């Protein structure tokens, strides 16, 4: 659960405070949205587990 | 001097049977500090958002 | 009176006023569900419920 | 201590919490009674109650 | 008199023609002022008495204004404001029988009140109840950098043993720095 | 001399020098969580903790 946060989930990176200081805010909403994504489905499968 | 549970108003148009509905857009939270200016004197308080009530009889404060 | 349609439970469109004349109740909800198919073996026979 | 040496043997034995993996989760070890009870968390938000 | 005053610009004229607790609520949002009306027979003149009164919606005219204040209240006079200011927040309403709300609950004050609106329920049993989390706001600001790398040398060109003259003055490559 | 910053287990910036004197350790995750809400019952009394 620790090391699946640190993936990128189709974002430019995995890391916040990062796709904010190199892109639009427009696309910046689908870079954190995808991240988001991401995490609430890994999340989901440990609580699952 | 103090708004005990008043100011509920209805925040849409939207008939409910008994349920408990959660509202976001609803303000003046209760028991608030008013500011009643008991003695009437023209001020210009500030705004986004005001409790008007008038507790006179004859409709003093109409305007 | 200041409420023109309403709402159920589930966030959905329950009721609505007429806004023509005759302001009264409207649409409850159609007849829905899934067909279940009854076969007391085709081996035995070729009936269907 | 308050057990029995065959408690003492199975909590002395078993007990390794996977030493370099129990940092990965924000706990407040220790007890109230040794009067130091230290509280630490982590940056990922994982608690262990 | 101030409605006689100048009649420069007007626009959107709508005239709508046809003891006491009037109370109004005014609300200013994407260019649209609701303005809800309420009674209640009082009889205290102390302040605003204890009750409920359910709030009824009257008029929605947007008029396209981002009002800012208000003023002129009448004159030639008991005649009190009881002008109380709003921040928003979330509210639990209960719609009984007949569509009448008669009770509220605000998720603000108490964390009796948070856990009531979390649960949605107005009788909460016994027990310790997840309900939200709590986090801690930044006050301070901390910035280091490094201090200096090349420091430039001002001390040599202020501090210096002596300074020619006016009809001979050096000047200075001072870059770099 | 050579390591600016350090990072955690859990792939988190842990600690860096500061960069104009005195170089010393860094941040430490701040308190946070769930709160509760303990209530011994509505009809009993209106107390909270």
């Amino acid at each position: 659960l620790v090391k699946q946060l640190s993936s990128n989930f189709g974002a430019i990176s995995s890391v916040l405070n990062d796709i904010l200081s190199r892109l639009d805010p427009p696309e910046a909403e689908v870079q954190i949205d995808r991240l988001i994504t991401g995490r609430l489905q890994s999340l989901q499968t440990y609580v699952t587990q | 001097h103090t708004s005990s549970m008043r100011g509920v108003y209805y925040p849409d148009e939207i008939f409910r049977s008994d349920t408990l509905y959660l509202t976001q857009d609803l303000f003046l939270p209760f028991y608030s500090n008013v500011t009643g200016f008991h003695t009437g004197n023209p001020v210009i308080p500030f705004k986004d958002g005001i409790y008007f009530a008038a507790t006179e009889k004859s409709n003093v404060v109409r305007g | 009176p200041f409420q023109q349609f309403g709402r159920d439970v589930s966030d959905f469109t329950d009721s609505v006023r007429d806004p023509k004349t005759s302001e009264i109740l409207d649409i409850s909800p159609c007849a829905f569900g899934g067909v279940s198919v009854i076969t007391p073996g085709t081996n035995a026979s070729s009936e269907v419920a | 201590t308050k057990r029995s040496f065959i408690e003492d043997l199975l909590f002395n034995k078993v007990t390794l919490a996977d030493a370099g993996f129990m940092k990965q989760y924000g706990e407040c070890l220790g007890d109230i009674n040794a009067r130091d009870l230290i509280c630490a968390q982590k940056f990922n938000g994982l608690t262990v109650l | 008199t101030m409605i006689f005053d100048n009649a420069f610009n007007c626009t959107f004229e709508y005239i709508s023609d046809a003891k006491h607790l009037r109370e109004f609520v005014f609300k200013n949002k994407d260019g649209f002022l609701y303005v809800y009306k309420g009674y209640q027979p009082i009889d205290v003149v102390r302040d605003l008495p204890s009750g409920f009164n359910t709030l009824k919606p009257i008029f929605k005219l947007p008029l396209g204004i981002n009002i800012t204040n208000f003023r002129a209240i009448l004159t030639a006079f008991a005649a009190a404001y009881f002008v109380g200011y709003l921040k928003p927040t979330t509210f639990m309403l209960k719609y009984d029988e007949n569509g009448t709300i008669t009770d509220a609950v605000d998720c603000s004050q108490n964390p009796l009140a948070e856990l009531k609106c979390s649960v949605k329920s107005f009788e909460i049993d016994k027990g310790i109840y997840q309900t939200s989390n709590f986090r801690v706001v930044p006050s301070g600001d901390v910035v280091r950098f490094p201090n200096i790398t090349n420091l430039c040398p001002f001390g040599e060109v202020f501090n210096a043993t002596k300074f020619p003259s006016v009809y001979a003055w050096e000047r200075k490559k001072i870059s770099n720095c």
